[PDB]
């Protein structure tokens, strides 16, 4: 039934259709990512997914290209690494120098994957851009500057929230996902966007500055605020 | 802090392993299940199509 | 033009009323007739032209109005009005000069066309004149590269302008409607005056096409 | 270079340098430091209770190096033995005072040393 | 032809008379040309032999892609799947160095219309969608008029000039979207979606506008196609080198005595049309050192390799140059080049939207780097670092705008490196 | 003289005139979001 495709060496009974992402993630190998999300929707922007197929003339988008038989995927192969280096050199080419004041800066995914990949030294020599702040709610402060044109948040917002106030604005340099007009975004699941932000762009106001992730214990249970349990 | 032992933490290769430790050591325990997320079918075009009412919008 | 956000709410268009003419309703409905019934959205881009065609500028009232028209969320109209530069979100003068300075014209010293326009008007290029008429601006390649510098004034293509010819254009702008050709040096229909080689035979009869 | 009594210190403007980045809390090998960062009414990140006890400080002087904003400084002073244990468990307050008395000196030494780091 | 001899071309070899506007662009002028010839009879209710006529035509992409249009159009022999099929025509004409698609629409809509009819039939298309620039308003009205003349004659509309194959064109316009010059960006433009191109796990052939399957082609290919289907496409295949079968518009431009557009045999030497149709550059051909093939996108050509190259794109590929719709911008030596290429990359930065990060950031960055270069402030080694940036842009960017964004400065490095260093030394001497 | 010298409103009107010539648009299927 299932199509066969090779992870680096091992043959894999991968599902018909399905992305290279889920293929590598079946053997447990894990592709670097940002804009993609596991229960959202694929988007081609921010190509951190780049990998070369064994016979590939040039690298494919692992989070998106459907698997098919006869392919082989050396995730550890050098060219893929050059690709990821290509992503990280660029994301940081204009990122704000504010890890320390970032509420996400103690745990930002951009950091972990900055450690996993990208040259240790940078070669900036000019003047980075920085957008103005853009309030969209009392309980969800948005520093911006930090958002990486990754569009996971609009695909959350426009869809599951059902509200569409959020979205892209402009093109070329100084393009921004800052929502049009002053009006606040509002939703009954307004807060979840905070979680979904890869960086510190969407830091919650009430929790702001309060703490740093490593210090915290993570005691588990269930809420009773909803009957949803 | 009250209880001295409170910061203890212990990795295990398997569940029966941890159960075996709490049994060897005499403490009571509560087993909990693994939570691998269920697989989700996904495709680039699934976002589109006029009929499927996925559509999304501008991109 | 960094003000993509429109965070500002100028009294010029906070909730200032605006409405299309009935003819415009007929036109946009005709556009709905141009496109499949399941998606009104194909019509979004054209309506914004018409909304501006009535004005030469797009108030936010026009934006949420059009959003009401095609029954789609306003953010669509915002994103599309924004992404596409030809729409003008700042009110303009009677003319919208948009001279190219792109390299094919830059070699043709289009920049001289620019200093000519400035020295004539005294405008700092992009600023609106107090006169509320001229609105000079540099623009990327309009795709008439083969000829010369061009000054597309409100879709009035002009080419081969000399600074004196620019004197003629600007003075004529106050004088009346302008002829709207290709090259102004004397050539027309892109045809070089130096040889006019290429095609040479007039006929092109419906022949040779027999194949079988 | 010499390491000694700690002191928080200000901007030339007279604002405190501290931003509560709380990595100096992540480094103090004896974990003497304790920090509760909270928002300013002005909105800026600010410690509400920075504190350190010299009883557990090992004067490795990591924090002098670790701070991104160069907030806390291991000052010149060394002579400050006390009659009682309590006088050792410093609040942010005492540290600020220490940065007050020695700021000329501290800034002077940093003026001597800063290239090496 | 088969020989090294080139620069030859019969006027009646041209598919395109009234290229320059003479002899009436009005439909009556098309009739004087007898353009509707056997156009009704081409519709024998089965593609194949016309589609094969184009496969045998040797014809390839006129979008600058150079991709075999017969095979490209072969894709929609497929069953319609119950979703209506459409043909989208690329008329963006926003690309630099390119005035070729302008005068043709201004002076010969009709052959293109017959191309929409024949090629639209080949696709089994329900319609014939056609994009227009917002810069192109007046011209959109001219074409709308000629299309209305096509309606009144019944040559289009229901059944369309007999045969019984229903055929309605649909004129479409945009606004400032140069990126819609990319095909899928334009396909995105049709839904009212912003013109940021799709990644393609599915090809446009598989899914088109509104989810209903579609297709695209450049104006040149689709306009030549009906004549391919009438006059033998093998006759089209005879010109130039075999892979470079047919003819191509040659837009000589920039510093030259007589800049012009001239459709011509694919494989004329590049210097020839300069010495002929262009009339030669001012100060003579000897002044030339940098003249670029392609629409201000493909890498620069030095005069030494320039003498040898034939206008057909394969000769350009041996010159390490892409087709680029074979636009030609001459650049006289007296002017600085680095300012020009910097202006070009600036042209990219203004127009690259910025969906996938690597190209957005890559151009936003490489531009500023170029500003540092042109100002001369830059260190000599820095340019090599720009090359690295280029390497991270090319195969990574989701679309080819970044490729042409990268290439010209790659050429400026590769040839004008000593020139760069020479420029930097002068800034070094000011102190 | 010029091939083009049109009114600002002209295009949509020329568009509307040919609307009678249009074959009906597909309803596709789903219509209301
Ligand atoms: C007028 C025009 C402008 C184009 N602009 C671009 C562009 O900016 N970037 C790009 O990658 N492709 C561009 N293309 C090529 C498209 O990506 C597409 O492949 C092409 O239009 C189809 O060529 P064909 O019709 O010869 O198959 C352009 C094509 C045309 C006709
Ligand atoms: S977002 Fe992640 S990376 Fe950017 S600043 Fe906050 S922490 Fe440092
Ligand atoms: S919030 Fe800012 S950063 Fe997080 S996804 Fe939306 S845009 Fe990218
Ligand atoms: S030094 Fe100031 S800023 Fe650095 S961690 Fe200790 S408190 Fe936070
Ligand atoms: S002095 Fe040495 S030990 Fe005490 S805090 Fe600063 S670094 Fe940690
Ligand atoms: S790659 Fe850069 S330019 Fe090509 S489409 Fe994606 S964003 Fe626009
Ligand atoms: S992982 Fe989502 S596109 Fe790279
Ligand atoms: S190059 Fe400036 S308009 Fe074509």
């Amino acid at each position: 039934n299932l199509i066969e495709v090779f992870v680096d060496g091992q043959s894999v009974m991968v599902e018909p259709g399905t992305t290279v992402l889920q293929a590598c993630e079946k053997v447990g190998m894990q592709i670097p990512r940002f804009c993609y999300h596991e229960r959202l929707s694929v988007a081609g922007n921010c190509r951190m997914c780049l990998v070369e197929i064994e016979k590939a003339p040039k690298v494919v988008a692992a989070c998106a290209m459907p698997v098919m038989k006869g392919w082989n995927i050396l995730t550890n192969s050098e060219k893929s690494k050059k690709a990821r280096e290509g992503v990280m050199e660029f994301l940081l080419a204009n990122h704000p120098l504010d890890c320390p004041i970032c509420d996400q800066g103690g745990e930002c995914d951009l950091q972990d994957q900055s450690m996993m990949f990208g040259n240790d030294r940078s070669r900036f020599l000019e003047g980075k851009r920085a957008v103005e702040d853009k309030n969209i709610g009392p309980l969800v402060k948005t520093i911006m500057t930090r958002c990486i044109q990754c569009t996971r948040c609009i695909r959350f917002a426009s869809e599951i929230a059902g509200v569409d106030d959020l979205g892209t604005t402009g093109r070329g340099n100084d393009m921004q996902v800052g929502t049009y007009i002053e009006k606040m975004f509002m939703s009954e699941l307004s807060g979840n966007i905070i979680d979904i932000c890869p960086v510190g762009a969407l830091t919650s106001k009430p929790y702001a500055f309060t703490a740093r992730p490593w210090e915290t214990r993570k005691t588990e249970s269930i809420d009773v605020m909803d009957a949803v349990g | 802090t009250a209880d001295p032992l409170s910061n203890m933490v212990l990795t295990f290769s398997t569940k029966e392993d941890a159960v075996s430790f709490a049994e060897k050591n005499g403490w009571s325990y509560d087993i909990e299940e693994r939570k691998v997320p269920k697989p989700k079918s996904k495709s680039y075009g699934a976002n589109f199509s006029w009929n499927k009412r996925t559509r999304v919008s501008t991109k | 033009g960094a003000l993509f956000v429109h965070r500002d709410t100028p009294e010029n268009n906070p909730d200032t009323p605006f409405d299309f003419t009935p003819e415009n309703y007929k036109r946009i409905e005709a556009i709905v007739k141009n496109y499949p019934e399941g998606h009104k959205a194909a019509a979004v881009l054209p309506v914004l032209d018409l909304a501006q065609r009535q004005n030469g500028w797009l108030p936010i009232s026009a934006m949420n109005k059009v959003a009401e028209v095609l029954q789609v969320p306003p953010m669509r109209v915002y994103e599309v009005a924004t992404f596409y530069t030809m729409y003008n979100r700042k009110p303009v003068g009677k003319y919208h000069i948009q001279v190219c300075t792109t390299t094919p014209c830059m070699l043709r010293n289009s920049d001289s066309i620019l200093e000519a326009i400035q020295k004539k008007l005294g405008i700092k290029v992009g600023e609106t004149t107090p006169d509320k008429l001229f609105t000079l601006i540099e623009v990327e390649c309009l795709g008439a590269c083969v000829n010369a510098p061009m000054v597309q004034i409100n879709d009035n293509y002009y080419e081969d302008l000399t600074a004196k010819d620019i004197e003629e254009i600007i003075d004529e702008l106050k004088a009346g409607k302008i002829p709207k050709p290709g090259p102004r040096s004397g050539r027309f229909s892109c045809e070089p005056a130096g040889g006019l080689t290429s095609l040479t035979e007039p006929p092109k009869g419906p022949g040779f096409g027999v194949q079988a | 270079r010499f390491r000694g009594e700690h002191a928080l210190r200000r901007y030339p403007s007279g604002e405190e340098r501290c931003i509560a980045c709380k990595l100096c809390e992540a480094i103090c090998p004896a974990q003497a430091i304790t920090i509760e960062a909270e928002p300013r009414a002005d909105g800026s990140r600010r410690t509400t209770r920075y504190d350190i006890d010299m009883t557990k400080c090992i004067y490795c002087g990591f924090c002098q190096e670790a701070c991104p904003v160069d907030a806390i400084v291991e000052g010149p002073n060394f002579e400050f033995s006390t009659e009682t244990h309590e006088e050792l468990l410093y609040n942010k307050e005492k540290l600020l005072n220490n940065g007050d008395k020695w700021e000329a000196e501290i800034a002077a030494n940093i003026q001597a040393d800063y290239l090496y780091r | 032809p088969k020989k090294t001899s080139f620069g030859s071309l019969k006027d009646e070899d041209r598919i395109f008379t009234n290229l320059y506007g003479r002899h009436d662009w009005r439909l009556k002028g098309s009739l004087s040309r007898g353009d509707w010839y056997k156009t009704k009879e081409i519709l024998l209710k089965g593609p194949d032999w016309i589609l094969g006529e184009i496969k045998t035509s040797g014809l390839r992409g006129r979008g600058g892609a150079g991709f075999p249009t017969g095979l490209k159009w072969s894709f929609m022999n497929k069953p319609s799947d119950g979703r209506p099929k459409y043909l989208v025509v690329n008329a963006d004409e926003g690309e630099p160095g390119t005035c070729k698609d302008r005068e043709i629409l201004r002076h010969d809509p009709h052959k293109l219309l017959e191309g929409c009819l024949v090629g639209g039939r080949a696709m089994g298309a329900r319609a014939a969608y056609i994009y227009i620039r917002g810069e192109f308003y007046n011209e959109a009205s001219n074409l709308q008029v000629a299309i209305r003349e096509a309606y009144e004659a019944g040559l289009i509309g229901k059944n369309a000039c007999g045969s019984g194959y229903d055929f309605d064109v649909f004129v479409v316009r945009g606004a400032g979207a140069y990126i819609c010059g990319e095909e899928t960006a334009l396909i995105e433009s049709i839904e009212g979606k912003q013109g940021k191109p799709r990644l393609k796990p599915p090809f446009p052939a598989d899914v088109g506008v509104f989810g209903c399957p579609t297709t695209v082609a450049n104006v040149e290919t689709v306009a030549v196609s009906p004549t391919i289907c009438r006059r033998g496409g093998t006759w089209f295949a005879g010109f130039g080198r075999e892979r470079n079968s047919g003819t191509k518009l040659f837009n000589i431009s920039g510093h030259v005595n007589h800049p012009c557009t001239v459709e011509e045999e694919m494989s004329v030497p590049l210097k020839e049309l300069i010495e002929k149709h262009a009339g030669g550059v001012t100060g003579g051909w000897d002044n030339l050192l940098a003249v670029i093939p392609g629409g201000s996108s493909t890498p620069l050509i030095p005069k030494s390799v320039c003498e040898t190259v034939l206008m057909d794109f394969d000769a350009l590929v041996q010159a390490q140059t892409g087709l680029g719709t074979a636009a030609v911008i001459v650049m006289d030596r007296s002017t600085d080049i680095v300012k020009a290429i910097a202006r070009l990359i600036e042209f990219y930065k203004h127009e690259s939207c910025g969906q996938c990060t690597p190209c957005r950031e890559g151009v936003d960055w490489m531009n500023k780097v170029m500003a540092r270069f042109v100002r001369g402030d830059a260190r000599p080694a820095e340019i090599d670092s720009l090359w690295e940036i280029s390497k991270q842009i090319e195969g990574h960017t989701i679309c080819a705008l970044g490729d042409g964004a990268a290439w010209p400065v790659q050429g400026l490095i590769r040839h004008f490196r000593p020139e760069l260093e020479e420029r930097m030394q002068r800034f070094a001497q000011q102190h | 003289l010029q091939h083009h010298d049109y009114s600002t409103y002209t295009f949509l009107d020329l568009n509307l005139e040919l609307s009678k010539f249009r074959m009906p648009q597909p309803s596709s299927g789903r219509e209301s979001p």
